[PDB]
RNA sequence: CCCCGGAGGACCACCAGUGGCGAAAGCGGGCGGCCAGAACGCGCCCGACGGUGAGGGGCGAAAGCCGGGGGAGCAAAGGGGAUUAGAUACCCCUGUAGUCCCGGCCGUAAACGAUGCGGGCUAGCUGUCGGUCGGGCUUAGGGCCCGGCCGGUGGCGAAGGGAAACCGUUAAGCCCGCCGCCUGGGGAGUACGGCCGCAAGGCUGAAACUUAAAGGAAUUGGCGGGGGGGCACCACAAGGGGUGAAGCUUGCGGCUUAAUUGGAAAACCUCACCCGGGGGAGGUGCAUGGCCGUCGUCAGCUCGUGCCGUGAGGUGUCCGGUUAAGUCCGGCAACGAGCGAGACCCCCGCCCCUAGUUGCUACCCCUCCCUACGGGGAGGGGGGCACACUAGGGGGACUGCCGGCGUAAGCCGGAGGAAGGAGGGGGCCACGGCAGGUCAGUAUGCCCCGAAACCCCGGGGCUGCACGCGAGCUGCAAUGGCGGGGACAGCGGGAUCCGACCCCGAAAGGGGGAGGCAAUCCCGUAAACCCCGCCCCAGUAGGGAUCGAGGGCUGCAACUCGCCCUCGUGAACGUGGAAUCCCUAGUAACCGCGUGUCACCAACG
């Protein structure tokens, strides 16, 4: 599920799966990529983000995803 | 002694060798050529500032009502352009219940300037100028630490600081005289300026400058 | 007398408190090198919050450089080891009124009640004695001891 | 202006050497060419790049 | 303190050094006498006579012991002055052994290079000491400089070695000999025995028992009453206003209570609590998600390739200048790059274009009024978008120009400019944390209550009150109080809601009701402020708590427990201790207005 985004030429992504992944203490795993802005205009308005939570056996295990397609040219040239 | 140029509106009055500097233009008349009167009554032309360093920071530019909008505090030494009579008005807006009431303070100084002229027969702008010269301190004290007990040490006061201290003592001298007694504030301010102009110890301003300079002599 | 009722500005709080109580005074003068740095009395001390400094909550200590720290516990560090409480210059208030030995005692009775204690100076201006409210009480007891017994 | 960051500096340096003969020692002409010679969707960055590229010409012309 | 003299004991300043000598301990003034041991130079003598060395012996700091002499300074013990909670310590005054000499004993030390002694081999560069040889000079000197050899004494560093620090011809390298010592920690240099000693004590030296580590070097961090630099009105300096004290509003704690509910815009409902009656607002925010606060008025965090290192890890990211910035410029084993910073996004400020059912009024005409007689003013309509206003797009500012400094990043002054150094105000919250806040916003695991949780009902409570702490209001007055008079905004809200205007009433308020579903109608002619008159330093014509009588509004309901008005009553309080908070310009402070919450009510946002 990372090479799936490597099929696309996305210049940035950020996956955050937060919960009791293996033990009773939540751990917050996260994998990121390169040219992905985090604050200012692109973030929160022009960069895709969609947070979903999935009920596993204990279960909330919220997933946060931030992606940007290969043509989402933000104001930098 | 300078190599950094100088803004316009300034003026150098080289005397012997010393470059006396005035930041405000004394020369302003109407288009006809008539003089401009403070409150429509008093003339700036005969007014002299006897003190060389204080000549730079007392703005005797002729204005009718001393009301600049508060547009000279942005830049360091921008207080040189605020007219000297408006500095007196700006120090009457205390305590906190009188802040921003410039019309009230304008009437107090105006009525005070009338009392000054009749009781003294002198130019009300001039007598206030001599109040500052007889009030502004020439030495001060500073904090110093020697490993637990903060002593003092004498220093010089810059010519801008002297004007801020003479003015504050005059206005705070008059303001305490008017609190919790029947004497009106304009009468208090008029008597305070007239006393300090005459170098009378009874005035609050002369006492304050005497204590500060007396303390400095001990703590050289 | 000067020695019995003066203190040094770095005298600890408990030391000056015990010196106040033991000698039956209203206050003492804080002097260092013949300089009257202030006074500390019982009335001003009564309303001061001295439970903090005699609880480890407010400590002063000299560094190995000379500086006086005056730190407060709980805001970061709670253990301080070999520290003092608060010197007599800290709970003192700055002196206002001084009396001359060549004067009549009546001239400072009004000032004495407001200040609680008044230092006394000689021709040189140096500290010589301290006038307390209890001294005149001793004066009043002297008359009755002279007369009625 | 206090200090020009890299994306002002990297952008300005590249535009000079690609078109070394299209930049004069005046800010006004340099502002025009930069807006036509670079994708510049920001008024401030265009002026900052144009002001800086005014300054290479002075030092380059001061060098010779 | 100064001068003239005397006596006494200890020490040998500078020169003076990783200098010298010695086996170690140790040895520092000069002259002399008696000895010792080395280095160098040598076609001198002997001819393996050597190395190490169990046991055996000798020397061996300081303190200490025995007996004698001596005793200046210092100084265990002790005496006193202070400090301190204590202070039998640290400081000060004083002080006796001791320190010094002689004869003897002790026989220990971080007695250390923590490195046994002897020999050989293995790049070098550099300082210095002794001897000697060659060359060059001569303070013509036993003197100086250059180079070689031998022997010492330091530093850097081949090969090599090492866990690493590091050693490296003065080895901890490659070898050849011999002696000593070690075999996890604690128990323990303890017990018993023996020997030694005048004694203190010394040497030699276990075990039971107990235990899973103790320990070396190095890395990242944390921390320091270690050093250096940078920065910030949630720091200070310079200021302004305050809070802390009074009365009152309000939040928490405690107290009381049947209950005063549970966490860190209250009469019902809310409601979670008490009394009576008929699925979880129950726990665990150390089981979680999401969201949020703070670190963070930060500038930090990383990656590609390279390089150092066995490794954890370094480097870049360090240094110097610069700044808001890990922003840049210049040097470096680094060269580039990404997120964060910025750029970006809203609003303010100046100019231009577009546009004028709504908004604006220069220009007209009709009325009314006044008219010093010329004119003025107000209303209605027209015309117009000119002005202003509204709203979209665009322009403008860039350290751009000038002077100085700087290699240069850039900094300081000046001019012009609406606007000047990021123009002003704000949004977006980097990695990673704070076992931070939230299962009472929703969601959710686990555990519990289980025809019992229920947003059921009636009533009460959350409003109880000696007191503590926090945030506030209005005051103490005269820069004021009161009474009349004159004004001048900007947001924002309005549907069964805003409500013009009319009537009623002394006020609160009551009745009718145009217009407006919005630049159109309304809230809406704000207060501070200005002007005039009364008050005159007094607990008062300041203050307005508390209390008595009465009148109204909302609502199903107003006592506990709502809000508004009238008349009367006039408490503390005379500017607030230790302490403490905020703030850099249209800002602080003061003044009002709109609105959220809302049936009614804001001392709150
Ligand atoms: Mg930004
Ligand atoms: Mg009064
Ligand atoms: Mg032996
Ligand atoms: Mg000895
Ligand atoms: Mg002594
Ligand atoms: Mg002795
Ligand atoms: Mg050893
Ligand atoms: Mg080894
Ligand atoms: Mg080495
Ligand atoms: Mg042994
Ligand atoms: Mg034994
Ligand atoms: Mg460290
Ligand atoms: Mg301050
Ligand atoms: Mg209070
Ligand atoms: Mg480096
Ligand atoms: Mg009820
Ligand atoms: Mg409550
Ligand atoms: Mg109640
Ligand atoms: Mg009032
Ligand atoms: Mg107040
Ligand atoms: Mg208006
Ligand atoms: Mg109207
Ligand atoms: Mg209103
Ligand atoms: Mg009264
Ligand atoms: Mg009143
Ligand atoms: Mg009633
Ligand atoms: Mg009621
Ligand atoms: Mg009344
Ligand atoms: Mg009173
Ligand atoms: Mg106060
Ligand atoms: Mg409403």
């Amino acid at each position: 599920a990372v090479r799936q985004l490597m099929e696309a030429g996305a210049k940035g992504f950020e996956i955050v799966v937060s919960g009791k992944l293996s033990t009773e203490r939540a751990k917050f795993e996260k994998i990121t990529y390169g040219k992905l802005y985090k604050i200012g205009y692109d973030a929160k308005n022009r960069v895709r983000r969609a947070v979903v939570h999935v009920l596993l056996k204990p279960g909330i295990y919220g997933i946060e995803v931030r992606i940007t397609p290969a043509t989402l040219r933000y104001s930098d040239e | 002694i300078f190599g950094e140029q100088l803004p316009k509106t300034s003026r150098v009055e080289y005397i012997g060798d010393v470059p006396i500097i005035e930041e405000c233009p004394r020369e302003l008349k109407t288009l006809d050529g008539n003089p401009i009167l403070l409150f429509g009554k008093w003339s700036f032309e005969d007014v002299v500032v006897r003190d060389p360093g204080l000549r730079r920071y007392i703005c005797l530019k002729p204005v009718v009502l001393p009301h600049t909008e508060g547009r000279y505090q942005k830049r360091r030494f921008g207080k040189a352009h605020i007219p000297i009579v408006e500095r007196l008005v700006n120090l009457l807006m205390r305590p906190g219940r009188n802040t921003g009431k410039k019309h009230k303070a304008y009437n107090i100084v105006k009525r005070a300037f009338e009392i000054i002229y009749y009781k003294t027969g002198r130019n009300p702008i001039q007598v206030f100028i001599d109040a500052i010269i007889n009030t502004a301190p020439r030495e001060e004290i500073t904090r110093i630490i020697m490993g637990g007990i903060a002593y003092s040490v004498s220093v010089d006061v810059s010519p801008q600081r002297r004007l801020d201290l003479s003015l504050r003592w005059i206005t705070e001298g008059a303001r305490q005289c008017s609190f919790n007694n029947p004497k009106p504030i304009e009468e208090c301010l008029a008597d305070e300026i007239m006393a300090a102009a005459a170098n009378d110890p009874k005035s609050y301003a002369v006492r304050k400058r005497e204590e500060l300079e007396r303390i400095a002599a001990a703590s050289r | 007398p000067a020695d019995v009722a003066a203190v040094n500005p770095f005298s600890s709080l408990m030391s000056t408190t015990r010196k106040i109580n033991a000698f039956e005074l209203d206050g003492v003068v804080v002097v260092e090198g013949g300089n009257i740095m202030g006074v500390v009395t019982v009335d001003d001390l009564a309303l001061r919050p001295v439970e903090e400094t005699l609880r480890g909550e407010r400590v002063v200590y000299f560094t190995k450089s000379g500086v006086l720290r005056k730190a407060t516990t709980g805001l970061s560090r709670l253990r301080y080891s070999k520290v003092g409480t608060l010197t007599a210059l800290d709970v003192s208030r700055p002196v206002d009124h001084v009396a001359n030995v060549n004067a009549d005692v009546k001239e400072v009775l009004d000032k004495l009640v407001e200040q609680g204690v008044v230092p006394v100076v000689d021709e040189q201006g140096r500290l010589v004695g301290v006038l307390n409210k209890m001294d005149i009480v001793k004066d009043l007891a002297r008359v009755y001891v002279t007369y009625a017994m | 202006g206090r200090v020009k960051p890299k994306f002002i500096k990297s952008l300005a340096e590249k535009l000079l050497e690609a078109y070394p003969d299209r930049f004069t020692e005046s800010f006004k002409e340099n502002k025009k060419a930069v807006a036509e010679l670079a994708d510049i969707p920001s008024k401030t960055v265009r002026n900052k790049v144009a002001g800086y590229i005014t300054r290479l010409v002075k030092r380059q012309k001061a060098k010779e």
